[PDB]
C-alpha cells in the first residue's frame, strides 16, 4: 500500500548487481520521479514527491 | 513560428516501429538461427522460399546421341531415349540452401521400350559438386520401368547401388549426368521424359518421402501435353519472427510489407501474449486488435508456391512468394508521465 | 581421392576437422570378396590437405 508507481512499465535492465538504493533511484528516474526510503515505522515506501 | 522551417522528417507519437527489415542484415536479424539447410533465401529484393527442385523437360537437357521420343503421354509430346553405350543426358543446377545428402533425391519420369517388355541398357548417374564427382548404377543391366515417377537416388531397380548421401553445400555448381554404360535390347532404350533432382523437404514436412511434400502426377491427358509434376518451391514455410519487445502494453498493431503475390495460404499472424496468433489472410497491410494490453508481439508469416500454367512443367507452384520491406507499428505511449506536471515525448525517426 | 571422390560406393568422409596434434588413424579395409585374384593393388598412399 506504500508503493505508488506514477509510470509503471517493464524494466529491459538487469539490477542484479546494483546497490538496491542505485537501482530504486533509476526506477524513479524511469517513473514520475518518486519519493523512496524507510519510514519510522520500519517501512518502506515509493511514492509521487510533495 | 506556424511551422517548422524546412522540415526534413515526421513520425508519429500515437505508433511506434516496432521492426522492421528492409535490407539483408536486418532480415538476418529478425529470422533468428536458420540453420544453412533451410530453404529460405535472403536478398536484396527480400526474403524468398528457396528453389528446391530442378524439374527439367526433355528438351531442355543437354543432348549426346540420345534418340527423339515422341508419345502423347510424355510431357511436352516428348522424352530422350538413352539408346546405347556412352550415349548421355546431362543437367546444371546450383541450390540455394544447403541440400542435407539423405534428402537428396533424382526423381525421373521413365519409361523402357514405349511401354514394351523388353529391357533398356543400364543406367550410371554421375554427380559433380565442384569437381568432386560421385557415380553410381540404379538401373540393371535386365529391367523395364512402366511410365511412372521413380528415385534413382535412394531406390534401385536391378542396379548395383544408390547415392552416396553426401551434403551438397549452398552455391556449389551441380552438374548431373546419366548415362547408358551398356547395350540396349529395345532399340528406343529408356525414355526419359523430365527429370526431378530435388530436396525431399523430408524436415519440414514429417512425412518419411519426398510425395508428401511435391506432386507427382502421371497422367498429362495423352495429347501431348504438360505435368503438373514436382513443384520447383517448397508448399509452405511458415517463418517464426523474432519477438518485438516494447517496455510497455501493446492494445493493437499494424503491419506493412512489400510482396510480388499474396494468394493462396499467405498470411502474418500476430500474438500479444505468445500463443493466442490474430491472423491477417492474403493481404500486404493489416491491423490486429489483442484481446487484452500485454507487453511484447510475435509474429509469423506464411510463404507459399503460386502460380497455375500450361506451357511447361511444372504446371503448378513455379513461383514462390517474396517479401521485402517488412514494418510492424503498434499502439504504444509516446507521451509519458515524468514529473508532477512534466510530460516526455519519446518520437523515433528510423535509421 | 577416396575421401571426396566415390565410385559405386555407400558413403564419403563426413567433412570433419583435424584439430592440430590430434592422433590421426587411417584404416583402408576390404569388406567383401574379390573378383580378380590381384584385388586392389595399393601402390602409395596419401592424407593430405588440399590446400
Ligand atoms: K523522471
Ligand atoms: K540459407
Ligand atoms: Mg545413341
Ligand atoms: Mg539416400
Ligand atoms: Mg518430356
Ligand atoms: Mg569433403
Amino acid at each position: 500500500a506504500n508503493i505508488t508507481v506514477g509510470d509503471d512499465q517493464e524494466l529491459t535492465r538487469s539490477y542484479q548487481g546494483d546497490p538496491v538504493e542505485n537501482a530504486l533511484r533509476d526506477f524513479a528516474f524511469k517513473s514520475t520521479n518518486e519519493d523512496f526510503g524507510v519510514g519510522d515505522d520500519l517501512e518502506f515506501f515509493f511514492q509521487p514527491r510533495e | 513560428d506556424t511551422t517548422l522551417g524546412n522540415e526534413l522528417a515526421n513520425t508519429s507519437l500515437e505508433e511506434i516501429l516496432i521492426q522492421s527489415a528492409s535490407s539483408v542484415s536486418a532480415w538476418n536479424t529478425i529470422l533468428g538461427t536458420l540453420a544453412s539447410t533451410y530453404p529460405l533465401v535472403v536478398s536484396s529484393s527480400g526474403i524468398r522460399p528457396a528453389q528446391t527442385a530442378w524439374t527439367t523437360e526433355s528438351d531442355n537437357l543437354a543432348q549426346s546421341g540420345t534418340a527423339l521420343v515422341t508419345v502423347g503421354d510424355y510431357s511436352n509430346g516428348e522424352a530422350e531415349g538413352l539408346d546405347s553405350p556412352g550415349d548421355t543426358l546431362e543437367l546444371s543446377f546450383t541450390p540455394e540452401h544447403d541440400i542435407p545428402g539423405e534428402e537428396f533425391a533424382l526423381w525421373c519420369r521413365i519409361e523402357t521400350d514405349l511401354g514394351g517388355t523388353d529391357p533398356g541398357p543400364e543406367i550410371t548417374v554421375t554427380l559433380d559438386i565442384d569437381g568432386d564427382t560421385y557415380s553410381w548404377v540404379p538401373i540393371g543391366t535386365n529391367t523395364a520401368l512402366g511410365l511412372n515417377w521413380y528415385d534413382l537416388a535412394n531406390n534401385t531397380f536391378g542396379g548395383s547401388s544408390t547415392y552416396p548421401d553426401t551434403d551438397i553445400p549452398e552455391g556449389s555448381t551441380v552438374t548431373l549426368s546419366i548415362e547408358a554404360t551398356s547395350s540396349s535390347v529395345s532399340g528406343q532404350g529408356h525414355a526419359v521424359d523430365v527429370m526431378a533432382p530435388l530436396d525431399a523437404l523430408t524436415r519440414v514436412t514429417g512425412g518419411s518421402d519426398a510425395t508428401s511434400a511435391y506432386t507427382f502426377d502421371n497422367n498429362n491427358g495423352g495429347s501431348g501435353g504438360y505435368l503438373d509434376g514436382p513443384e520447383l518451391y517448397p508448399d509452405q514455410l511458415i517463418l517464426s519472427l523474432e519477438t518485438a519487445t516494447t517496455r510497455r502494453n501493446v492494445s493493437e498493431a499494424r503491419f506493412t510489407l512489400t510482396a510480388n503475390d499474396t494468394s493462396g495460404n499467405f498470411y502474418v499472424e500476430l500474438a500479444n501474449d505468445g500463443s493466442t496468433f490474430n491472423r491477417v489472410n492474403n493481404a500486404t497491410s493489416g491491423s490486429v486488435t489483442f484481446a487484452s494490453p500485454d507487453t511484447n508481439v510475435d509474429t509469423n508469416i506464411s510463404l507459399n508456391r503460386y502460380g497455375s500454367r500450361s506451357t511447361a512443367t511444372p504446371q503448378t507452384g513455379f513461383n514462390a512468394q517474396e517479401i521485402d520491406n517488412w514494418e510492424l507499428y503498434a499502439d504504444i505511449d509516446a507521451v509519458l508521465p515524468d514529473d508532477i506536471g512534466v510530460t516526455l515525448s519519446r518520437a523515433i525517426i528510423p535509421p
